[PDB]
This record gives structure tokens, C-alpha cells and sequence, in this order.
């Protein structure tokens, strides 16, 4: 599928009035294909993890969205790795998502991973083509101390 | 005997909470409760669309009175006997 | 049978909601209700200018007794049989 | 019938609000009741300067009792018919 | 005949205060009160190191019985008759 | 003759507190109530498993009845006698 | 009716004492006849969307002012592009305002969009004829676990 | 009253072992006569407007104070301009004042003007002869939502 | 002047496709045109003034621009008040300017003012229709450590 | 008493292995004596006083501690001078502390002096031998409305 | 034990194809052995203190980790030095820990130290193979108005 | 000449048009007078002294202006003390001033004192009637390394 | 030799006091001796890359080092990708290194790869065990204005 | 000689009209005596070594001074480790200073260390009782690419 991208992105520097030949734009059909390919290979305390960084795919315009998501969690029994939380991210940032469900899948995943008190996502995040989704589940949502507590700590 | 319904804090609207896992089958049946698991909650409940008076309304019927209402934190608790 | 009124946290001061989309409205016509869709809200309401403790004196005439009254956030709600 | 008495959340001091603009001036005056505007709000109240526990002593000898106690807020409200 | 009595949120453990300046120093005797005056507070206060539920047994034996129990802020309060 | 239980904000599910240092342990032993001391207290307690409702249906059987039902923070707190 | 601006804007000039035949007055009634036309051209988790750039006209003294809106939502069964609360923006905004109204306009164009459980819309900006304007729709009014929530996300 | 003022700080300068007849002390009383004149020249929505800059004098030992205020209120039917309540700080701030008293005054004076529901003013001020006062009128003292929306916007 | 000027805003509120008599637009005419008024009502050590608030009239588009100037020079015999070197800011601004003739407009002002032995003059603001715009006269042009002693002091 | 302080410091000299006969502590011990006599010399709306500069002396190691008072109370008939709060200060600050009694003697003196709704008093302060000390007395305590107020005005 | 640490980074500079008899890495089984032995030798108001500095080994990948402690409490009879909390953040931190542990630890050791009314411990780090964790044991678990106010303090 | 100040001060009371016997203006002639005589009590390496806090009086509107001098110099045979500059700073700012000569009278007073190979004096201040003063004596103007030496320290 | 390490580190542990057999030390000497081969898995105009990340081991103490190298060249005839030059770092920076011969290192490589005028690097990291280490190499060292406009544009 | 200053301080604790036999002040003599002892326990690239932590006591008041130092120096046959550099900070900081003589031996103690091309040494220190002192040693003196380079990078 590689020669298959890289044969769309030559027919994308045709299309724009501009020269595929030349010096500058040799590599380019096969440089950027493995751009793609890389944008899209993903497919009793309270623990924050902030500042995790996020690097996803808008599935409207195909173009970038840069951002951070902030987790907190409630253990009961099972806790999570702090670099596992990260590849969670990095397996659902790498795709072509939306803010929106990129913030609600991530919790889910957390969820059934631990079977947590509460689950604390929010993503900030400039879109390209910034803006701040928030899922609180569990007792993140029932509790105004423990989403209070989650909210001043990431700041 | 007991029976702990519960809303939000407008209770003009619902919906409104009628029991928990181990609740009357028959008694959630006439109320016409579904019972989901909402997710991030480590449990299973039984809910219904209606505001609570209009529950309140139909557990009067089945030999039910309420005891005390109170409200915790949003919610707002009716205890029937 | 049940009624369930409700005003802010000066009791005092007006105004206090008397019933939802499905209540009866020969009643809310002796409280003399107003119908409105408040901005945000996405349901009706019935609502008087009046103080709880006039429509206590109201609602008593009509065979209603107050169960319980109890405090939700800063809502304080009446139950009346 | 009914008549809703308020003090702050430490009940052993006072001021006790006592009635609202339309509240009857012959109970108000056994009680003892001032009748002030607070600044920023819109509407008048009588008070006393006492604990509410010393006015529920002296509207027990008027024929009333206390319904129900609940607290909204920092507020603590009791009911009496 | 009313008597409010109050402690805080975990109601297993005290103190629970008993009485304000004016409460009946026979019945505050057979409590075991003690009286301070805590600091930033301008008035005198009856205090148990007991839980709330063994002088609730204890007002009991007086003739009082629990009217309403309800809790505003951290406090949680009982008003005996 | 009185007894305080009580639960978090989501009464379906539990642990509900039963008792204090002093409650009684044969009342405690039919309800299946283990004692612990969590960290951070300086007090014990007794408490089970179970949902609050299930604990008033066996507390009833025990000659017991709820007085008054009423939320103090996101405690909900029963008072038996 | 652009050259009916610019002879009212030739007016202006003449009627300030300045001269409006010299050296850097010819094309100036114009260029700001084109100027106040763009000026006037607009005539289950929480989504909040900050650092909304706000370029509106004062309608009393027709001067204009600059600030920031600051949109959040809890939405139920629809929800809105971050694209589209912009254009939103850009049409409540591109008129002659005042602040408190282009407040109240901005959260009945999203109640009616999508019906959320709540809206908040908070505008700060710089009057040069800072003020906060701030409504609280929903369910952003009754609970204050939900209108903490989006205080702390937008700062 | 303008000779008076200064024949009045001619003796100031004659009492502090200063030369009042020297480069530098010509117009000092009459330039100074002229500031103190001017430094006494007083005698459904949240609407936060802060950063008001004022600039008051100490009536105790007659030196100024500076610093800021911050208003905000909740209208009923009447709402206030934004240009009027600057000029209410500057009728109340140009006196002889304190810090306490010019922060009543100004809460006094939007509660008449408009009847809302409620009113907070916050003054902060530097006095050099910071120390932050704060009224909370209306249902910004009752209602725990209302005075929490306040005091985040402000900062 | 004045109804001239009112008249010729009551028929760019026509022109605009706006209502000219409504609630909000009574008077608006009248009130903009005492904008405009107020507007363009203009017509051995070294001494750094800087801060100075400025807001001119680009006389292009008609619409305000804002921002700060910095003036610093050397005496020789002569100084100037730092009261007068902020009417000499306020004389050039307050008028129909380019950024580029307002910063050297300053500088000769305080050149045949004083005669020093060199002026400079920053000017930045912004453009509603940052720029920065810089004379260096006399002494700050040819030393480069009077030019490099006034750029460090004005930040 | 001087004296005495003074020939206590020159046997400190001498037993460090240093030399008290030298250029450079010909005067120290008199010149830390009036140091440490100096350094010991101590023996309806609300009002918050911030930033309320603090030198105390470490009364374990008698080495400075170096911090800053928040006081903020509600009056009920009697108000405190702004210069008055600040000397009883400097009255429990200039003696031999630990943070903690002073956080609550500070506290004491201003119950006392006017018998107040409430009183808050915060001191942070670096111990060279930060660390944050509160007492929330009266309503400030048992409001949360009203601590919530008194923190964030302080920062 | 130094020289069986000492033996075993030598043998580490061995695997890593690097040679261990040159300019840089004569010491170097020796020096790293003594840094080993560092890194593990542990082996009525409010008192919060904060900015401890902390300095911890991860058990897992035996890399550093980086951060800062804050606490607070409550105490009843007993109070606890500003220096004796600091060590007991030494004994705990300059072990193999993970900072989930080291959170708990602490506030066990404060816990049984004092018997206090409550105790807030947060930690946060950056793990070079930032995270808050967070206990709140005592009263700041149980009333909101004590958690808040430690979570404000601390920053 | 405290009585004669107090006089002084009681005839402005009654010049403003104020009643200078009420609840409040009672000590004001006194307090004041004891305010204008503590305002007016003053009649091989480098060595930066920055941050050094000034309060003078103005000379033409008898109104403070507050600031902070910046003091560097090169030594040759005497050096001075760091509480001895401090206090030639507070000779001459508790004076009637200007900036200009405050300015130049620091240097020059620091000249004397030790004749040195250079003095460098820097004056900030906000004039309530920011503006920077600077003499450059010595090597620190002829020298372009020295006097780029203290530009950047004193930042 | 992964084997190799894995029983190196298995020794450390047992030589620390430590349990090896417990809950959380059971891969600790393979996902450490997984760490250790990571982190040592190296072995006309003006370009200025900053910002570039380091993360190098120090060859004494082997524990890490953290910082930024910074760097800026000239180009003759033929230049370098930007993706390159971060290249370069990493294969230098991912060994056991000193600062001081990491940044002669990153100079030389760039040096032989384009030979362009001059060579500015310059990396600031801290030590675990900031420091600024410094090469200016061609015209970054003949130059005053080159090596000024490195160090102006890498801050 | 821990006696003889313990003896000593029990005479400062008496001489302050402070009871030396209380609850708090019965090991401070002998806290105080191990404070001082601790106090007093000291008796071809550029390379930038910044912000060193100094502490030390003034030798006039006895009065501790706490600051930074930052130390650059170009090597010619012989570089110093960046620990070695620390130490010699430690040596000379931690005795009876004042911050002009410990600017001049620190500079002095690695020209004769090393023989370099060039030392600078800048001490900034805050006095209890902000001052930079620098002195530029070398070719930190002759070359202004040299002294300039050093002192961009410090900051
Ligand atoms: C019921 C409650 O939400 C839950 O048990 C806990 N909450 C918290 C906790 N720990 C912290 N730090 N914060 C909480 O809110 N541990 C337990
Ligand atoms: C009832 C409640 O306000 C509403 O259901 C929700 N609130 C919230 C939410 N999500 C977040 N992040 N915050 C809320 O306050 N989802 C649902
Ligand atoms: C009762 C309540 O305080 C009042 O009606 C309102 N409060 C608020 C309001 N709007 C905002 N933004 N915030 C409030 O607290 N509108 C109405
Ligand atoms: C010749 C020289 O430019 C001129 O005489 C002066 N320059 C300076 C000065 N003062 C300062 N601060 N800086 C200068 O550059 N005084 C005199
Ligand atoms: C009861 C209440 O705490 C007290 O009356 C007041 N509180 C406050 C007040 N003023 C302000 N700003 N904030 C308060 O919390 N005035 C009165
Ligand atoms: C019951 C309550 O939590 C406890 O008694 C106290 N809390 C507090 C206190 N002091 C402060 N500053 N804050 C509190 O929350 N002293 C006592
Ligand atoms: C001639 C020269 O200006 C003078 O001798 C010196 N200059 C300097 C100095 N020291 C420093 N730090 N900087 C100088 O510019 N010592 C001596
Ligand atoms: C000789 C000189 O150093 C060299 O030719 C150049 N220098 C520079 C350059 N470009 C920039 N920006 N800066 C220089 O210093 N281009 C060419
Ligand atoms: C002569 C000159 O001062 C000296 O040889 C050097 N100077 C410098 C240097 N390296 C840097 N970075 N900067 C210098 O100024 N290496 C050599
Ligand atoms: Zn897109
Ligand atoms: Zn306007
Ligand atoms: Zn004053
Ligand atoms: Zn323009
Ligand atoms: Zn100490
Ligand atoms: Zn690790
Ligand atoms: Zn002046
Ligand atoms: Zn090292
Ligand atoms: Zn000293």
C-alpha cells in the first residue's frame, strides 16, 4: 500500500499546478507516504498523569491536531503503568479521530483496563483546519472534591 | 419494605432512579423500568424517563408512603415504606 | 396525590414552582400559575410570583398536609399529600 | 398554618428570621421582631436577636409544633403548623 | 421542649455540642457539658466528648424524642421535643 | 434505641456504616458487620457490604423504624428507633 | 451604497477641519467605506472552546472593541463542529453590538443548534469608546460541580 | 479658594527649612493648589467589569492610594453603562476617602441606580502613607455559585 | 461642525442596511460624532521616558490604531518636563497620522524644543485595519553605545 | 545589656578558629550585637491585608526566617487601621518563633482588639535552618464561601 | 559491598561495547558505585509544607526520578518540626520506590508520628524512564472546605 | 514648625470645600504634618547594587514619585559599604527632588566618596503628577565593554 | 549481551540491601538492561536550529544528563536538512559522554559534513551527578556581529 | 570549642530579656552552636558553570547572605571537573565573608588551578543584614566577543 499512496500523492502535486519534476520533489510522493503511514499506525489515592502529548490526525481535512491530555484515575484494586498510560494515547491519537471521540475513548480504555472509582479525561488541543473536551466517569462526576481536586492539580 | 427513589436536583424532570441490582422484578416491571450499567459506575441499576412525582404517584398505589425526602449534594432522595 | 413545590434560598422571597408539563391544571388556576420555557431549560414549568409560605396557606385549603420539606444544593423543596 | 423560621449554620447564636413582608404583625410583635432592609436585597423581613431555639419555645405556647428541620446552605430552615 | 443537638460529619466520633448560653444547667449536669468559649467565636457553647447516639440515648430516659435529624454544611443536627 | 447508618451519594451501592466502638455486638453480628480501622482515622467502626436498603430491611425485622432520612455532605445518614 | 459611505465618509473629513484633497486623503473615503462593510458583515462530556477571537463595532459611538469568547457545552444527542462555532461567532460579532447582547445572541444560536443539557458563554473585551459578560444556560446554572468545571478549563 | 490653598503651601515650604524664593519653588504653590483641586474633584447575565483604575486620597495623612476595582452585578430590568460606572468610581475615588468606605460607596450607589440582584466590589490599593476590601450585596453573598463566578473572572 | 459631522453618521447608518431609529441607534450619530472630535482634537545625562500611552487614527481607513512611545535624549543646556514631552505625544497623536510621520513628527518637536545632542524615538502599535517604527538623531545615531544604552533601558 | 551581647559574640569569633584581631572584625561584635537587639525588638465587608512583609528569628537555631502574613477578617462594630495591623506584625514577628505560634498569636491579637466575625491568618516563610501555616478562626471557618473568598484574593 | 557494586558496573561498561580501560572510565566502576549507595540510603491550625525537594531511584528501570512533596495537617496535641518532616522525605525517597508507594508512605509515617485530625500528601515527579499522586487521609478527605483549602496554599 | 504645618494643612481642609471637623479629619492636620516632615527628612572588580527602593518627593506638585536606583562602580584604592550606599540613596530622595538632579547628585556624592575609576547611576520611577535617568561617569562611558557590563547585571 | 547485563544488574540489586524476589523487582534487571542499550544506542544566510533535546549519560557517574543544544551556521555551498542535524545529536548524545566533549563533537561532525563559514554550538544541560558549554568555530568567532546574532536569536 | 559557643549563646538568650529555661529554648544553645559550626565550615571552548548556590556569612553582622554564582573560564592545557568547581565555592562560602572578597578568590582559586585564558566570576547575593559583584579576569577583560559570549549565557 505504500507504492499505492505514493501514487496519490504524485497525482496531488499534478493537480495543484505544480511541477512533480524538479529538484525538491523527487522524494516527495515517497517522503510523505511514510508520513501517513506514521500519522495513522495505531490501527487508595488519586494518580494524575498530565502534559501527555498528542499528536492525532482531524478525520475531516486530514491535517494535523496537536495537543495534551490530562488522566486522573481512582484506583480500587489494579492499578496502570505510567508508560502504559501513554501508549493507550499513542494508540488512539494515532489515527484519523475526532477530539471528541479521542476523549471518550480513552477513558474507556482506562475503565475496562482497571475497573477504576472514576476516570478523569480532558484533551486540549489547536486544530489546524484551542478547544477542551472533558469526560468524567465514575465518581469524578457523583463527587465535587474529587473532580475539584483533579482540576486544580493539572493546572 | 423500604424503597429509596431518587432525581436530580431540577425534579421536574427525570429521570428518576427506582432500585438496584437486587431490587423486585415485578415491582420494577410495573414502573416500567429499564436497567442499565452508565458507564465509569462498577454497578447495575434501574431507571425509568418519568419525573418523580409521577412516580410517586404509582408506588401510591401499591401500598407504598413516604417516609422522608432529603436532598444529598444534587440529588434528592425520597424514602417509601 | 403528591405535590412538590419549590423555591431558591431565600424562602422569603418568590418566586415558587408549583408542578411540571403534566400537572393539573385546574389547580395551578386556583394558584394562579404562569406557564413558561425558561432559556436553557429544555422542558415547561409552572411557576407563581408568590412566596412558599402563601402558597402553604393556598394548598392547605385544597387537603394537602406538607410530608416533609428538605434542601437540595440551594433549592428548598416541599412535599405535600 | 404554616410558618418558616431560619438562623445560620451555628444555631446557638442568632439573629432567627422570623417572617417575610406579608407575615402577621400581632405574632410578630410577641416575638419581637424588627423589621429591616438589608442592603443589596430587594425585599423586607422581620428578626429577632434571638437563638431559634428560644423562639420555637415561644411559638410552642402560640398552638404551633415543628413539621420538619432540613438546612439549605449555610441556612437552617424549620417548618411549623 | 426543643433541644438541638449537633456534631459533625463522621457521627461516630464526637464532640456534640448540647446546649447554647441559656440551656438548663440541671439538664447540661446530667449530660456531663462542659462550657468553653472556642476561639473567633463570640459566645459560650455546652459541649460531651461522647458520640451523638449515646446522648440521643440519654435525652431519651428525659422524656425527649427525635422530632427531625437533618445536616446542613458539615453538621449534622437533631431537634428533640 | 436509636441507631445511625449510613452510605456515600449513590445509594445502590454500598459499604453502609452500621455502628461505633460501643454498638452492640450481637445486633452488629446479625447484620454481618466486620470492624475496621481506615488510615487517617482515629476511631473504629462497623460496617458491611451491603446497599442501605437491604440493612433497613433487616433492621426492620429487629423492631426498628426509620424516624428520619437526611444527607449531610455526600453521606446519606438514617436515623432508626 | 458604497458610494453612498463614501461620500458620507468625504463629509467626515471635511468636516473635521482637515483637507481631503492632499497626500494620503484620496482614497481614504474609500478605503474605510470597504472597512465598515467588513465590519458589518455578518449582517456524554463537556466541550468547551476557548481563545474565540472577537472583532465587533460598538453601536453607540461606533468605534470598535476587541476581546475573546469563551464557549462551552454539555451536549445530548447532537453535536456542533469546532468550525461551525466560530461562523457562529463571526456573524453575532461582525455587527453593531454591544457586549452584554452578543453575550446572550452567541448561547441561543447554540440552545437552538443542538438543545444541550447547558451553555456557557463568557465574553471579555476592551471598549475603547476589561468587561466579563458571562451567561450560564442549563444545566451550567444549576449545578456547581458543572460550572466550576468549565471556570478552571477556560483559564 | 485658590489663593488660599496656595498661601496655604507657602507655609508648608517655609516651615520644612526649605527656601521658598529659589529655582524650583516659584509655582510650587500654586502648581500644587491645582492638584489638590483635582485630586478632590468628587464633592439575564453577569456583568464583571474590572481593572477600573482609581486613584483616591488618604484622609488621614492627605497622600493618595492607588489601585484597583472590580464590579460586577446581576441585572433584574435595568442594566448600566459601562462608561457610568467609571464615572461613579471616579465621583467616589477623587475624595478624601478610605479604602473601606469607597468600597461600601460604590456598592451603594449601583444598588440604587439599578436595583439588581446582587452587587460585588472589590477594591485592591496601595497605600503609602496591598490591602484587598470586598462587599458582597444581594445573592452574591447567599448563593456559593454566584460569588465563586465572580472571583475566577476577575483574575 | 457638529451636526455636519452627525449628519454625515446618521447616513452611513443608513447606508449599512442598519436601522437608524430603533432602540440603540438614537444617539449614535451624535455620540460618534463627538468621538471623532475628541479623536482628532491635536489639530549631562540621558533621559528615557517610556510607556507612553498612545492612540492615533490611521488616516487610511479611518480606524484607530494603539499603542506606545518611547523617547529618550541628551541634553545640552536645555531640559524638558516629562508632563510637556507627553502633550507633545498627545498633540501628534490625537490627529489623522501614518505610525511612520508620528515617530518622526516627535522627534523634531523635541529636536528645535531643546536642541539636544540626540534624540530617539520608538513608536509601536497595532494596526486594526505590532509594528515598530524607530528615528535615532544626533547622538544615538553615530555612538553605538548611546544608541545600545537606550534599547536596553526602554524593556 | 550590650556589653554583655558583645562579649558573648567575641567568644564566638574565638572559637571558630578564626581571628577577632583582623581587618574586617574589629566592630562585630558590637556590630552583630545591635543586630540581634534589633532583631528581637518585639519584646460590613472584608478585609483582606496582603503581602505583609515578615523577619523573624528561628527561636531553635537563631538563624533568620523570612516570610510574608496574609490577614484577612469580617468587622462587626470595629475596624483596624491598615498601619495598625502591620505593628502587631512586627510585635510577635521581631522576637525569637517558631512560624507556627506566630500564625496564631497574630490571630489572637486582632480577636481581641476588635472581637471580629472572623479572622484568617496565612504565613509562609523560608526557614534557613516554603512552609505554609493557617488559622481560620470564627466565620471563616465554618463558611465555606467565606474561606474560599479570603484564598483567592490573597494570591 | 563496594567492591561487588563496583565489579558489576564494570561489567556493565564491558556489554555495552564501550572499553573500560581508557581516558574517562578509570573511575567510573568506582564512581557510579558510591552513587548507587546515595541513591538508596534510606535503607489548632493548619501546617502545610510545600516545595520539599524529593530525588528517588525507580525500582524498575533504575533511572531517577525527579519531584516535589507538599504537606499538610492538622495536628491535635502533637506537632511535628519543619526539619524532622523533611527527613522523613529522605528515608523514603532515597530508596527503589515508585512514587504511587512513596506517596502512601509518607503519609503513613506522619500518620502514626503525630495521630493527627488529618494529612494531605502530594507528589509530584518526573519519571525519566510530570504525575501527581495524592492521599488525603483524615479530615481532608471528609470536609471540603479543609481539602480546598490545602490545594490552594500549595501553589 | 509642626504647628505650623498642622495650620497649614487645616486651611487646605477647608479650602477644598470639605468640613475639616467630622468623624474622620480630627488627627488629618497632624497626621499629615508628620507625614511631609518623614518625606522630607533628608535636609579590582565591579560593584552593581541594584533593586534599591526610593520614595522622593516631587518639587513641583509636592506629590510623591516612587522608584528604584541602580549604583555600579569600579573601585580603584576604597571601597564602600552595601548599607552606606543605601543611605546616601535616602539622603537625597527624602528631599524636595527631581529625578534628574536625584540622578546626577548619587553620582556624584559616590565620586567623592571614593574617587573610583567609574560610576554608572540609574534611576527608574513613576512620576504620579516610568521615566529612566542615567549618568555614565568615568570608564563607565568611555569604555563600551564596561558600561554593556552593567546594562545587562542590572536586569 | 543483554543476557550479560541483566545478570550485572541482577547483582546490583542483591548488593543494595535488597530483596530481588519480590512484588516489583522480578524484571527489573531485564527492563533496566533494556534501558541501558537505549540510552547508549549511539555507538547566504544564517541557519540557527534550537530547542534540539539531549539526553545523554554522564560517563562518570552513569546517570543521566538533560538539555538543549543549540545550533546555528553559515553555509558555503552546500547545506543540511533540518531532520539531519537532530541526527547528528542523537548518535553523539545517546552514548556515555561529558558536555564538554558533546559539544566539540556536534561541531565537528557539521563541520566535515558541509564546511560552511562557521560553526556556532552551544548546549546548556543539567547534572544530575545548568551548565553552558560553548564552541564557536569559522566566522562565529572572527565576527562580532555573527556571533551576536547567534546569541540573540537562540533566546 | 562546641561548649564554648553553646556557654556563649545561653548568655545571648539571657541578655535579650528572654527566658533561656522554657518550653523551647532548652537545646538552643547547642542547636545554635551546630548551626554555626555548619556556617563557618570551610576553614578550546568556553565553559559556562551557572547558577551555584552560595550561602554564606557576612562577616559584619554575623548575618547570613544567600546567592547565586556563576563562573566561566576558558581552558588552555587543563579543564576542572564541574564538581571540583562546586567545591571550591563551598570552601570559600561557607566561612565569614563579605561577596567583594569571595567574588576575587573564587576567580583567583582557579586561575591557579588551571592557568586558563580567561575567569569570570559573577556573585549576585541577597543581604539580610540584590548586589552583584564581577570581576573579569583574562582575555574575559581584553575581548568584548569574549566578555559578551559569557554574559548573554548566564541569563
Ligand atoms: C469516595 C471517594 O470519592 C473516594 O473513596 C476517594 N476519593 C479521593 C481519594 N483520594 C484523593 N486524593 N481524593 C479523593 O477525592 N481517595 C478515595
Ligand atoms: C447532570 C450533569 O450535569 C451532566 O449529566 C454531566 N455533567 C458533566 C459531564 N461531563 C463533565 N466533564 N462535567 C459535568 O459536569 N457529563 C454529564
Ligand atoms: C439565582 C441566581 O443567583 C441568579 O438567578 C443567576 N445567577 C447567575 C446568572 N448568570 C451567571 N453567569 N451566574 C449566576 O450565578 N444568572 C442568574
Ligand atoms: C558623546 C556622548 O555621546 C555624550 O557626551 C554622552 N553620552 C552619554 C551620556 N550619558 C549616558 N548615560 N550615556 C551616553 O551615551 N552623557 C554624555
Ligand atoms: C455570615 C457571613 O459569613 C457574614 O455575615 C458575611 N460574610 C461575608 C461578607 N462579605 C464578604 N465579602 N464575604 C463574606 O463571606 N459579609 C458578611
Ligand atoms: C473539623 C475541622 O476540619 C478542623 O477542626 C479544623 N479545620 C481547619 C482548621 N484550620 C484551618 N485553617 N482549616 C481547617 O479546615 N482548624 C480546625
Ligand atoms: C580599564 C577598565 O575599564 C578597568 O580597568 C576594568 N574594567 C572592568 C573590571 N571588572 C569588570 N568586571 N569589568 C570591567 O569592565 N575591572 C577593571
Ligand atoms: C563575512 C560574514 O561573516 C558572512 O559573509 C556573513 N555573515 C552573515 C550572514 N548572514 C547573517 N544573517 N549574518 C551574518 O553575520 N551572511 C554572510
Ligand atoms: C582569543 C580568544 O579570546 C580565545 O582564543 C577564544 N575565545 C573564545 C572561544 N570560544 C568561545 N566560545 N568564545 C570565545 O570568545 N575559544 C577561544
Ligand atoms: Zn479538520
Ligand atoms: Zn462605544
Ligand atoms: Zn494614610
Ligand atoms: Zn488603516
Ligand atoms: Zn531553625
Ligand atoms: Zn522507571
Ligand atoms: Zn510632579
Ligand atoms: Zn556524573
Ligand atoms: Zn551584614
Amino acid at each position: 500500500n505504500l507504492p499505492n499512496l505514493a501514487a496519490a500523492y504524485s497525482s496531488i502535486l499534478s493537480s495543484l499546478g505544480e511541477n512533480p519534476q524538479r529538484q525538491g520533489l523527487l522524494k516527495t510522493p515517497w517522503r510523505a507516504a511514510s508520513a501517513m503511514q506514521f500519522f495513522t499506525k495505531g490501527y487508595d489515592e488519586m494518580v494524575i498523569v498530565k502534559d501527555i502529548d498528542m499528536f492525532s490526525m482531524c478525520e475531516h481535512h486530514l491535517v494535523p491536531f496537536v495537543g495534551k491530555v490530562h488522566i486522573g484515575y481512582l484506583p480500587n484494586k489494579q492499578v496502570l503503568g505510567l508508560s502504559k498510560l501513554a501508549r493507550i494515547v499513542e494508540i488512539y491519537s494515532r489515527r484519523l479521530q475526532v477530539q471528541e471521540r479521542l476523549t471518550k475513548q480513552i477513558a474507556v480504555a482506562i475503565t475496562e483496563a482497571l475497573r477504576p472509582a472514576g476516570v478523569g479525561v480532558v484533551v486540549e488541543a489547536t486544530h489546524m483546519c484551542k478547544t477542551v473536551t472533558s469526560t468524567m466517569l465514575g465518581v469524578f462526576r457523583e463527587d465535587p472534591k474529587t473532580r475539584e481536586e483533579f482540576l486544580t492539580l493539572i493546572r | 419494605p423500604y424503597l429509596l427513589i431518587s432525581t436530580q436536583i431540577r425534579m421536574e424532570v427525570g429521570p428518576t432512579m427506582v432500585g438496584d441490582e437486587q431490587s423486585d422484578p415485578e415491582l420494577m416491571q410495573h414502573l416500567g423500568a429499564s436497567k442499565r450499567r452508565a458507564l465509569g459506575n462498577n454497578f447495575y441499576e434501574y431507571y425509568v424517563d418519568d419525573p418523580p412525582r409521577i412516580v410517586l404517584d404509582k408506588l401510591e398505589r401499591r401500598g407504598f408512603r413516604v417516609l422522608s425526602m432529603t436532598g444529598v449534594g444534587q440529588t434528592l432522595v425520597w424514602c417509601l415504606h
